[PDB]
RNA sequence: CGGAACGGCGUCGGCCGGUCCCGACA
RNA sequence: CUUCGAUGUCGGCUCUUCCUACCGUCCGCGCGCACCGGCGCGGAAGCGUCGGAUUGUUCACCCGUUCAAGGGAUCGUGAGCU
RNA sequence: UCUAAGCGCGCACCCCGCCUCGCGCCCCGCCCGGCCGCGCGCCCCAGCCCCGUGCCCCGUCGCCGAGCGGCCCCCGCCCGGG
């Protein structure tokens, strides 16, 4: 008898169809479509709101709703907006040399602690990096869906590690900042 | 050596909180060390 | 769960338990776990049983609360609904296992012959048609 | 399991001329299992053992079986360290069957056999003060939910001989 | 033969009633298909079962006496107990009476 | 008999067959490389290498050989529920043909699906369970994609062919007023109801 | 109690068994990768090895102990007989591996080659393939075949018969190598090289280009049955030892109660 | 998952308690 | 408890396998972590863990080195030796 | 909020390739014959799409032909030199 729902209403541009487990949203950037088959919810949509309506539930299908409806909100405004989450090189005595390679698609950083090596970055399908002029050493990740481009920050961070010696003296590094939606 | 910059960096390293039993980072709020579970050893390093 | 829901008035087939067979109107939900069920016109007196045992047929009949079973006869008579799930194609297997139900076994003699006859006969129309 | 009511006295000497009959409500599966529990609470709670007195008369009661109620138990059990009060609520239709309810969740989930429990109390409680939450959504006037074990429908296995032709649809 | 104008129900010989250390051979364990339950393996009790004795070419029949278990497999006994060869080969409960 | 070992635990499916095996029935199970044994894969796995650990040290070939392709593995475990040793067993055993996809033979076999094995009912959701392929590669089979290879191909000749098949099936049916009816008032509804 | 000082297994365990090679010579076993849309070339070769040199070369090794200075390497000598397609091979991928479809001979197989299927020539029928030479040399069944090994076979051979008689071995019995065409565009261009080759001279030349890194595959020279100090390496045990020195003490310990696979012992070395 | 002293916002339950529709400094 | 109608009995040599409660290397985190060092964990048995003086030595010591962890296998290993 | 779903990464370890062996197996050559069987949609269970069937007769009267699959048959030394 009891069930977790947490109802989302679909923004009047945005437009999405659940069948089966997959949505497919549309708005204004792209169109993105999830597969969410990886757990029990009967997902109706109807009326101007989404519902998740999970039944049964036990501890973990307490969860399952309210996450799939949050990353459901993420598609949406994903897809009228878009996450530019943008990231500052941090350099100290050595700075930071970063290249947009593949069209907008690719970036490439070296001197880093001026490691002979040059480090590539590809960016996961569906997101761009952009060289930013309003700040010194920002780089932008636009991407149409969180995940895509939220995935791409990881990588970037993971990839440029001091190898040895204390972090906190040793701050070398690029990091995500701000995660507003702005850009696509 | 930068300033604004060196600020968000620290948030990434120096902050965090690290238990005794598992000996790893754990979020800055949070009751118990995801490996360590459930115990509420904690600590963190400064320069 | 988009339908066939587990409520009042849905009329059931006992699938397994001394019951097995008869179709009856579910009268009230003792519990998730298990449903009071009672059908006046297929002599199921009324009981509870663990839903496992309950087969959800798609027609509910409306019931009054807590029917008991004076008023749920005269519920039952009034709506279509059990002649209706006999009529369906699941109704008709559900007549045809009451057909083979009543097993004799010198009435399998008869019938394996006559299924050979349809064997035979089915790879000789599919001889026919290339 | 069969809701049994026995009354009993001590037996009468000349000090005590008459003893006070002594009645317990003792829901047991058989009624010889039944006079084994009246006596054990009348020894703990009246000292007086069975040597010592007459069962008067056990009893046996059938409820109405055609309405559902909502049944609420106190029930004290024995857990390996030691003994618990606690207040199981069940719904069942007859006391018989909430009993067995209780006396197949408190042995399923909390691991104590009939011997080790004395039911404080069973009571019908109606809609307004029901406690636990498992019994207040039933309770209410029309609830709905899907089949919990659709699934559980393929006792056709035996009768296929797991030899279907194609997979079962749900 | 005797026997090739019965129509039959067909009939699977699993193996001789044996407990995991004992085994007797004066009985016989068929498991007769279209019986899923032992009531209705009532409706089979009491009639002649032949196995095809490869050796022989000839039937060695046999009758039905009791309900073998609760999933339907029935014991019966035969003319002369069954080789051990003959195991799992097909045995036939014949439909006509004779 | 071939079964579609596609949904069924490679466990619960293989105490079936050996029962069938022992009855003298020949079974055949076919797309074994889709079984689905119950558990986490980083866990199923482990438990396998283990199994693939466990050698003689006198002489590796002298112990057990340790098969890493799916069709032998669904062998592997359909026999330690089969007295192999006696000749009864080894007959089964021998009975019994198992084909990753469906090469050959199979091809055109009717095929039985056993529901009361299968695992998208037999286990609740949320359990875990890894197909046998992706424990397959991941042990040592390296055929995987050589066996896409065949079974993409089949499907899609197939369904050139079942759309060819729904004519002929449609025409079978239309010359379903011969003696065909007759038999089926007698039997089929004549409260024989088969 | 344990091994004390720690040493180490002498011998690779892989090359184990070490025995009498069956294949009759060296056999590819592996060919290299087929990159499609690579240069259209031909992967191997066979020849019979000659006495070694000694060439002096110049190392241009940036960054190393010799740039730039004169030093003296080995090299043996490969006498290379030019080689002749005798066949096409077709191979499919299939899900046992690689399983063969339709190979093709030539119109005529050459003489030497012909010599390969009889264990002896003058005192032997020489009845073989005289069914395929009438059946082929029309120019037609060779054309079918070859367009079925195209349509239904991805990896596609050259049978290559070698000529003994050109160098100084007195084989006589031409020997038939494999080769496989690598690199070709699509599955049809390379099947169209190889018949332009068929019966058709090859030389090393034309297989490997000067300066390449490529791999020798040879059954080795051997000295028979021989005692565990050569065969294994074992060290010589101490002088003073009954029963001889030149044996391994103790070939395996009381509990795994049995001579282990790693246990050294005479083996024929070669 | 031979086996403890200790731990476990792992999951289902219970007991003894305080808050809060004067809705949990506005 | 088992062996006295006898399981050859310390160590060294020699040779193979294992075990992990990891010494260096491999891995990611912690430090009283600037660096270099050092240190504290968790995963990990792939590899290396030597040459010598004295004593039968199991040890123990000392010298030197690409700095040198422990163990088991009938105190592994005598129709292998000594 | 690092995990519950989902997702990025990641050990001198592991597994595989490469490498040593290879039971069997295969295509051609010689030869070109004998023999047995008759049976195909797929995907999905929280859309399960109208379900919860079907087979239930391998002699029981089925075996022609084809089409599909299987099975079987082969194929010396002696003697010299290395």
């Amino acid at each position: 008898p009891l069930c977790s729902s947490m109802t989302i209403k679909v923004p009047t541009d945005v437009e999405c169809t659940i069948n089966k487990r997959v949505v497919t949203v549309k708005g204004k950037k792209g169109t993105l479509v999830r597969d969410f088959s990886h757990a029990p919810l009967d997902i109706t949509h109807a009326n101007d709101t989404i519902s998740v309506a999970v039944w049964f539930p036990r501890g973990k299908r307490n969860a399952l709703p309210r996450t799939i409806c949050s990353h459901i909100e993420n598609m949406f405004k994903g897809v009228t907006y878009g996450f530019e989450y943008k990231m500052r090189l941090a350099y100290a005595h050595f700075p930071i040399a970063a290249t947009v390679v593949d069209n907008n698609k690719a970036i490439e950083i070296r001197n880093f602690m001026h490691q002979i090596k040059t480090r590539r970055i590809e960016c996961l399908p569906g997101v761009t990096i952009a060289m930013s002029t309003n700040v010194k050493d920002e780089l932008i990740l636009r991407g149409i869906s969180i995940e895509d481009v939220s995935h791409t920050a990881a990588r970037i961070h993971e990839s440029l590690k001091v190898p040895n010696k204390d972090l906190r003296k040793f701050l070398d590094g690029c990091y995500v900042s701000s995660r507003g939606l702005q850009e696509q | 050596m930068e300033p604004t910059l060196i600020n968000l960096a620290r948030e990434y390293n120096q902050n965090m909180m690290i238990c005794r039993h598992c000996y790893a980072r754990n979020p800055l709020r949070a009751t118990n060390c995801r490996r360590c579970r459930g115990t509420n050893l904690r600590k963190k390093k400064l320069s | 769960s988009y339908h066939r829901f587990v409520e009042a008035g849905r009329l059931v087939y006992l699938g397994d338990g001394p019951d097995k067979g008869k179709l009856a109107v579910i009268v009230d939900i003792l519990s998730t776990a298990a449903v009071l069920i009672d059908g006046p016109t297929t002599g199921v007196k009324r009981q509870v049983v663990s839903l496992r045992w309950a087969m959800l047929t798609d027609q509910v009949i409306n019931i009054s609360e807590k029917p008991t079973t004076e008023q749920l006869k005269k519920e039952i008579e009034a709506s279509p609904a059990i002649d209706t799930f006999m009529n369906s194609v699941w109704g008709k297997k559900i007549q045809q296992q009451r057909l083979r139900a009543k097993a004799t076994f010198e009435d399998m003699g008869k019938i394996a012959k006559l299924r050979r006859e349809r064997k035979m006969a089915m790879k000789r129309i599919a001889m026919s048609i290339k | 399991m069969q809701k049994y009511i026995v009354y009993g006295r001590r037996l009468p000497s000349e000090k005590f001329p008459e003893p006070e009959v002594f009645r317990m409500t003792i829901y047991a599966p058989n009624e010889i299992v039944a006079k084994s529990r009246f006596w054990y609470h009348l020894k703990s709670l009246k000292k007086i053992k069975r040597t010592h007195g007459e069962i008067l008369d056990c009893q046996h009661i059938e409820e109405n079986g055609d309405f559902v109620k909502n049944f609420g138990v106190l029930l004290r059990y024995r857990s390996r360290v030691g003994q618990h009060n606690m207040y199981r609520e069940v719904r069942e239709t007859t006391s018989a069957r909430a009993m067995d309810k209780v006396y197949s969740e408190m042995a399923g989930q909390c691991r104590a056999r009939y011997h080790d429990i004395q039911i404080i109390n069973v009571k019908e409680v109606a809609d307004e003060d029901v406690r636990r939450e498992k019994v207040a959504m039933f309770t209410q006037k029309g609830v709905r939910f899907p089949h919990p074990c659709p699934y559980v429908h393929v006792k056709r296995a035996a009768r296929t001989a797991r030899f279907q032709d194609r997979a079962p649809h749900v | 033969e005797e026997i090739k104008g019965k129509t039959f129900l067909p009939a699977i010989f699993v193996g001789y009633q044996r407990s995991r250390a004992k085994q007797r051979e004066n009985v016989a364990l068929v498991k007769v298909s279209g019986i899923y339950t032992r009531a209705e393996t009532d409706k089979v009790l009491g009639r002649l079962i032949a196995i095809i004795h490869s050796k022989s070419g000839k039937p060695i029949f046999g009758k039905i006496c009791r309900p073998h278990g609760n999933s339907g497999m029935v014991r019966a006994r035969f003319y002369t107990n069954l080789p051990g060869q003959l195991m799992g080969h097909k045995v036939r409960v014949f439909y006509d009476n004779i | 008999i071939v079964i579609d070992c596609k949904g069924h635990i490679l466990g619960r499916l293989s105490a079936i067959v050996a029962k069938e095996l022992l009855h003298g029935h020949e079974v055949a199970l076919v797309r074994c490389e889709k079984a689905i044994i119950s558990g986490a894969f980083r866990d199923v796995k482990a438990h396998y290498l283990k199994k693939m650990h466990k050698r003689t040290n006198f002489n590796h070939l002298r112990g057990p050989f340790h098969f890493r392709a799916p069709a032998e593995i669904v062998r592997r475990t359909i026999r330690g529920m089969i007295p192999y040793k006696t000749v009864r067993g080894s007959d089964a055993m021998s009975r019994l043909r198992v084909y990753d996809g469906i090469p050959p033979c199979c091809a055109r076999y009717k095929r039985v699906v056993c529901p009361s094995a299968m695992a998208y009912l037999c286990l609740r959701p949320e359990r875990r369970r890894c197909e046998v392929g992706r424990v397959a590669h991941e042990i040592g089979w390296q055929h995987a994609a050589d066996v896409e290879r065949y079974e993409k191909r089949r499907l899609e000749e197939c369904d050139k062919w079942y759309q060819d098949k729904i004519q002929i099936d449609k025409k079978i049916a239309e010359a379903a007023e011969k003696d065909a009816e007759l038999q089926r008032i007698n039997a089929e509804l004549a409260k024989y109801g088969y | 109690s344990h091994r004390k000082f720690s040493c180490c297994r002498k011998g690779n365990l892989g090359y184990l068994p070490r025995k009498r090679c069956t294949r009759g010579r060296g056999r590819c076993k592996t060919f290299p990768p087929d990159v499609q849309g690579a240069p259209i070339h031909l992967t191997a070769f066979l020849g019979y090895k000659a006495g070694c040199t000694h060439v002096m070369r110049f190392i241009d090794h940036r960054g190393s102990n010799l740039h730039n200075r004169q030093a003296i390497d080995q090299a043996t000598i490969i006498d290379a007989p030019p080689m002749i397609c005798t066949a096409i091979i077709g191979y499919a991928k299939t899900p046992k591996g690689l399983r063969a479809v339709t190979t093709v001979w030539a119109a005529h197989i050459a003489e030497p080659a012909m010599r390969r299927f009889y264990r002896n020539y003058f005192h032997a029928e020489k009845t073989a393939f005289s069914t395929y030479m009438k059946k082929a040399a029309d120019g037609t069944y060779i054309k079918e075949q070859l367009g079925r090994l195209k349509q239904h076979a991805d990896v596609i051979r050259i049978v290559a018969h070698t000529q003994p008689a050109l160098t100084p071995l007195k084989q006589k019995k031409a020997d038939i190598m494999e080769i496989q065409v690598n690199g070709g565009a699509n599955v049809a261009e390379k099947v169209d090289y190889a018949y332009a080759l068929m019966e058709k001279p090859i030389s090393i030349k034309d297989v490997f280009s000067v300066g390449a890194q490529i791999d020798t595959i040879s059954i080795t020279r051997g000295r028979g049955f021989e005692g565990v100090v050569t065969r294994w390496g074992v060290t010589r045990l101490p002088r003073k030892t009954r029963r001889g020195n030149r044996k391994v003490a103790c070939i395996g310990a009381w509990h795994p109660a049995n001579v282990q696979y790693t246990v050294a012992r005479a083996g024929q070395m070669g």
